[PDB]
């Protein structure tokens, strides 16, 4: 008898699968305790997931404190040479 | 130029395989429709409203020259229009099967059968969802594979393209030979609709209806336990309560309400409502709702216009396919007549005001045949030539010829 | 965008029980198939004396089904969050494990009732074990004209050079689509070759399985590795109650937010004349 | 407890049969087929060494304080043992996560008996038959 | 076991209530009644007297090797006992196919509480409330 937090099930919740992208794009670095609660890394394994911050797009969006250029926005990997 | 197409077709890849595109859909996506088919509620009846505007109002099969075709069939003479009658009695009903199946499904799909003698039987139609075609690298159907519920799980099997026929009312392309299913085409509105229904529900459950808070103890006061409150509780059950009901109290105990929490369900519906018949491209009114200054006018009239068209174009391509890919391969399979004649099967528009047509005759009826206005009036000709082909009314003569 | 709507499948078994045996849709769950004694020699006599009576005698090979079964259970909140659809996924499980489950029962009573062996000891393994089997039931005086066969002997026989070779073959069908190729299906006077999977013979391992006595295999020494037999004399035996074949049911809890799917079937095997088959061994 | 398939890892299901599901708190963070008991009112627990820790097996992953699921008794169940077991023999919660036998044990009474038996760290299937709790 | 009415007899049904009927192999051929134990993985064979052997009664007559029903823990039964026996006695598994009561037996617990009394050679009906399997 399988419950949707059951091990085996975890892969066909739609639910596991979009917290497990949504993960990904907040985190800033591989480090779960800091940046998630226990029951998240349970919940979506999250140990298994790459968070590592490299799929957040605040990792690449310049966001200066003082723009007098409007460079503030630009995302690095949208440039002519990424 | 060529005697085969020289531009390539996107529809060619890995079969039914992990990828995804209109023509790409699984046997999964297929018993999908047939979910949101068979479910009922809402969504279902619009898409049968759509049928029903589209096929519901029966057909008429014509042929040019028709009369240039009689010949003996069975010891009695006939024309092909007459043979094709007798071939199709039931052909309204096979018409609004055929072309409903076709605006929920990418295609309808069939066979033809036989009798034992091997006299022609009927266009038999297959169940939609069971079907795929399997297509060439110029996207031409070249056999169908078909899944079906059996004894413990699936049974499966392949048929060559050259004994089914299929038709197709929605296209990515006039290339695609495939089609589109309006209900996948529209799925995050079916959904999105589906949801917010489900939520309205819930929603009139928790906070359509007052509820009774009964409070209980002084406002920095001794504490009231678990097992005080039931005490409490079997004085105000409301399954006990009725409604007269009086209570008297200390000044500690305080019956407050949960009111009834307004929302607007209302606009939610129409919302949902308007965003899933402009999704299946129907009128706002099939779905039970209006809007201002869209009663009537110009404003009328072109909606109408839009949906009359939208019809037009769906009867003409059914048309089309169901008279090259059944009709005439049966005429020239089972019988006498020529198969290249010019055949042509019409549906009748659902929304003909028959009083405008009346009136019209009444105006310009002295311009047009006995013949045009018997066809405009929905009628047989006369059974006498002149008469049909004569502009001047079969009576307006008759009461000349009593005057011999 | 959204995710990807999509499950890879795991391992899937050979499945050919139903079409390279007899198949008897039994009315009970137990039962007979009634078996006449063997032709004999009508005797000498002198003139004028009483004949001796030697009429048929008769028996039988009693059938007795059992129930295998397969079930699976899963929360609606489960059900209605899933990426696919997970009671279709259950059901052509419960389906899948079930053919499985015949393909077992067949297997394990042909390879361990057949009354003929041929020991290759390993030596020539390819084309002349398998004329050699037919040599062992031909002996015993029935004609076989089906072999089932293990992966191993397979590749052992696709190798032999009188398959390989379009000379010895006479076409190239074996060396182009190996187990496809149609002289497969039509080799020593077998007009049937049914290839089994490894791990459908009963080992004893699987759970709610007591094994075999056999070893099923051709790899190591004493490995039996095909049967060769008459398709006619091996009765794979079919009982379900409410008809013909497996039963699918769709269970729904009572009370709580609980759905399943539970397959059944019942089936026996048992040969008619043990004698009709030969095992292969390495 | 985990089957390999090829390349994959595959959790087990844990619960084979029966309908003894019972939610209970989390006293601290837990994972599926391991064994536990009440540690506090409606809260559960791994379970000790010997006798007397026993409510049933925890369903999936949880949390500390998060609602478990809990396969009590009258289920039969997918479990590892930390020793070699055989049928017939009643097992108990070992202390580390698995079940051991009472034979084993400094125990007396068990909570499962062995349906099919299994090596050291191998998945057994056993039925649950009782709980155990604090006698004195 | 039977029950008699007028010339005829008519065999008795095992169960009276409860839904804890459950599969296992038959290592022996038994009857409808017995007392049976785990005696390899997921097979069933008669249970000897003195305890440590019962998981519940064969349900239908079986031949040797043959899937068997068989009821447990929760199920009330009619079983044949081998000796006097009143409700509220606790009885175990005689080792002759028949219960009979732990006062008789060299052991100290039960499996089955008798609800209703029953003379030597008799059906009983008695609720079964444990299993026993081998504590060491
Ligand atoms: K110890
Ligand atoms: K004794
Ligand atoms: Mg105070
Ligand atoms: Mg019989
Ligand atoms: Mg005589
Ligand atoms: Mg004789
Ligand atoms: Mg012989
Ligand atoms: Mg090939
Ligand atoms: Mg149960
Ligand atoms: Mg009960
Ligand atoms: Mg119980």
């Amino acid at each position: 008898m399988q419950l949707r937090r059951s091990p085996g099930m975890r892969p066909m919740d739609r639910d596991w699968h979009q917290e497990r992208a949504r993960a990904r794009e907040q985190a800033y670095s591989s480090d779960l305790t800091s940046q998630f609660s226990e029951s998240e890394i349970v919940k979506y394994e999250l140990d298994t997931a790459q968070i590592d911050g490299s799929d957040n797009p605040r990792t690449y969006i310049w966001n200066r404190t003082i723009d007098l250029f409007g460079m503030n926005g630009t995302d690095v990997r949208e440039l002519r040479n990424r | 130029a060529s005697s085969t197409p020289q531009t390539n077709v996107d529809s060619m890849g890995g079969g039914h395989s992990y990828q995804f595109n209109g023509q790409d859909l699984t046997f999964e996506d297929l018993r999908d429709i047939k979910d949101v088919r068979d479910s009922g509620g809402q969504v279902a009846q619009l898409m049968d409203y759509k049928a029903l505007l589209n096929f519901g109002e029966g057909c008429e099969i014509h042929v040019e020259g028709d009369d240039e075709t009689k010949q003996l069939v069975d010891g009695e003479p006939m024309t092909l229009s007459e043979w094709l009658e007798d071939a199709f009695p039931h052909l309204d009903l096979l018409v609004l099967d055929l072309g409903g199946d076709a605006l929920w499904y990418p295609y309808a799909v069939g066979e033809i059968q036989e009798t034992i003698t091997g006299e022609f039987k009927e266009a038999l139609p297959a169940e939609p969802w069971t079907l795929m075609p399997e297509s060439d690298a110029q996207g031409k159907v070249q056999a169908w594979h078909q899944r079906t519920k059996t004894h413990g799980g699936y049974q499966t099997q392949t048929l060559p393209a050259d004994d089914l026929w299929h038709i197709v009312i929605n296209k990515a392309s006039a290339r695609d030979e495939v089609g589109i299913s309006e209900v996948l085409r529209n799925k995050d509105e079916i959904q999105a609709f589906k949801q917010n229904e489900a939520a309205i529900n819930q929603a009139i459950e928790l906070h359509g209806f007052p509820q009774r808070h009964v409070k209980v103890g002084k406002e920095d006061g001794a504490p009231v336990r678990d097992n005080d409150l039931r005490r409490v509780r079997t004085i105000f059950d409301p399954r006990t309560t009725d409604a007269n009901t009086a209570y008297f109290t200390g000044q500690d105990v305080d019956v407050e309400t949960l009111e009834a929490h307004n929302f607007d369900y209302s606009a939610i519906h129409e919302m949902d409502m308007r965003n899933l018949t402009t999704a299946l491209g129907l009128p706002l009114e099939a779905g039970n709702v209006g809007a201002d200054g869209l009663g009537s006018g110009k404003p009328a009239e072109l909606r109408f216009a839009l949906l009359k068209l939208a019809i037009k174009a769906n009867q003409r391509s059914f048309s089309v396919q169901f008279v090259e890919r059944v009709m005439r391969p049966v005429v020239r399979d089972y019988s006498p007549f020529d198969h290249e004649a010019d055949i042509r099967l019409e549906i009748n528009d659902p929304l003909e005001d028959i009083g405008e047509v009346a009136d019209l005759i009444q105006q310009v009826g002295d311009y047009m045949t006995n013949e045009q206005v018997a066809e405009k009036l929905d009628l047989p000709a006369p059974e006498d030539d002149e008469v049909a082909d004569s502009y001047r009314s079969p009576a307006d003569m008759e009461k000349d010829e009593a005057g011999v | 965008e959204q995710l990807l709507e999509v499950v890879m499948e795991g391992r899937e078994l050979r499945k050919v029980a139903r079409e390279a045996s007899n198949v008897i849709n039994a009315n009970t769950r137990v039962g007979d198939v009634p078996i006449a004694s063997d032709e004999e020699f009508a005797r000498p006599t002198g003139q004028g004396a009483e004949i001796r009576d030697d009429g048929e005698t008769y028996t039988t090979v009693a059938w007795n089904a059992t129930k295998l079964t397969e079930g699976s259970r899963v929360t609606d909140e489960m059900r209605d969050q899933a990426m696919v659809d997970l009671i279709e996924r259950n059901i052509q499980r419960v389906g899948a494990s079930l053919e499985n489950g015949i393909n077992r029962v067949f297997l394990t009573e042909l390879v361990d009732n057949a009354q003929n062996n041929h020991d290759t000891a390993g030596s020539n393994q390819g084309y002349q074990a398998l004329n050699s089997a037919v040599g062992e039931v031909d002996k015993d005086d029935f004609r076989p004209d089906t072999y089932v066969t293990h992966p191993d002997y397979r590749t052992q026989l696709f190798n032999d050079t009188n398959l390989a070779y379009a000379n010895r073959a006479g076409t190239n069908e074996v060396l182009r689509n190996r187990e496809d190729a149609p002289i497969v299906g039509d080799i020593a006077g077998l007009d049937m070759h049914a290839a089994m999977s490894s791990a459908t013979y009963d080992d004893g391992t699987d759970i709610g399985w007591s094994g075999g006595s056999e070893t099923w295999g051709f790899s190591s020494d004493g490995d039996k590795g095909a049967v060769v037999y008459d398709r006619d004399n091996i009765h794979t035996i079919l009982y379900a109650p409410n008809g013909q074949d497996v039963e699918i049911k769709d269970y729904e809890d009572p009370i709580r937010d609980i759905t399943g799917v539970n397959g059944r079937l019942h089936v026996d095997c048992q040969y008619s004349q043990g004698r009709s088959s030969a095992t292969v061994q390495y | 407890a985990t089957e390999t398939q090829g390349e994959h890892t595959f959790p087990v299901e844990v619960l084979i049969s029966g309908e003894e599901l019972r939610g209970y708190t989390a006293g601290e963070a837990l994972s599926a087929g391991e064994p536990v008991y009440l540690s506090g009112d409606y809260e559960v627990s791994a379970s000790s060494a010997d006798g007397g820790e026993f409510l049933g097996v925890n369903l999936y992953d949880v949390a500390s304080g998060e609602p478990v699921a809990l396969a009590g008794d009258d289920c039969e169940v997918r479990v590892e043992v930390s020793e070699q077991v055989t049928a017939n023999d009643e097992i108990l919660p070992d202390g580390l996560g698995t079940f051991e036998t009472v034979a084993t044990s400094a125990a007396s009474a068990g909570v499962a008996i062995v349906q099919e038996g299994a090596a050291s760290g191998e998945v057994c299937e056993a039925y649950i038959f009782a709980v155990q709790g604090t006698t004195a």
